[PDB]
């Protein structure tokens, strides 16, 4: 295990933060928030998507099948 | 011997004065806060820590000088 001051060489790099209690923790909720989520649905969708509607064409087909295979019309 | 040097020396300031141009200093918002200048390439850290003090007027800078003396302050060169 390793702990601070002993993890890695860095340099030249300011960091600026704020206390807790001088910021909200909601800044911009909503306004910044809703283009945030559809831009990384977006950034996904082509990856996430296309195996699950291909397992509902295979799963709404199997179904269907399954039901019409055991009637039969003539003797 | 002052008073007279400063009458001797100083005055000519007067005339017509100020006026037109009145600056006195507006309040400073104190903000807790972090400033982080990671540098790996000096031998040693230099921290600075502090809260918002009340100023020069106030008669509290007494009490606070006096926990301050307690805390003090140290340096690799001294005896104790």
């Amino acid at each position: 295990g390793r702990q601070f001051g002993h993890l890695t060489r860095v340099r030249h790099v300011i960091t600026y933060s704020l206390s807790p209690f001088e910021q909200r923790a909601f800044p911009h909720y909503f306004s910044k928030g809703i283009p945030n989520v559809l831009r990384r649905t977006r950034a996904c969708i082509l990856r996430v998507a296309p195996p699950f509607v291909a397992f509902y064409l295979v799963y709404t087909w199997g179904t269907q099948e399954f039901e019409k295979s055991k009637r039969k019309n003539p003797a | 011997q002052l008073l007279d040097l400063a009458q001797k020396h100083f005055s000519g300031l007067s005339g017509t004065y100020d006026e037109d141009a009145v600056p006195t200093l507006s309040p400073c918002r104190f903000t807790g806060s972090q400033i982080c200048h990671r540098e790996d390439g000096l031998p040693l850290a230099h921290v600075a820590i502090a809260v918002e003090g009340p100023g020069w007027a106030h008669p509290d800078n007494v009490a606070l000088q006096v926990a301050n003396a307690i805390i003090g302050h140290y340096d690799c060169t001294y005896g104790g």
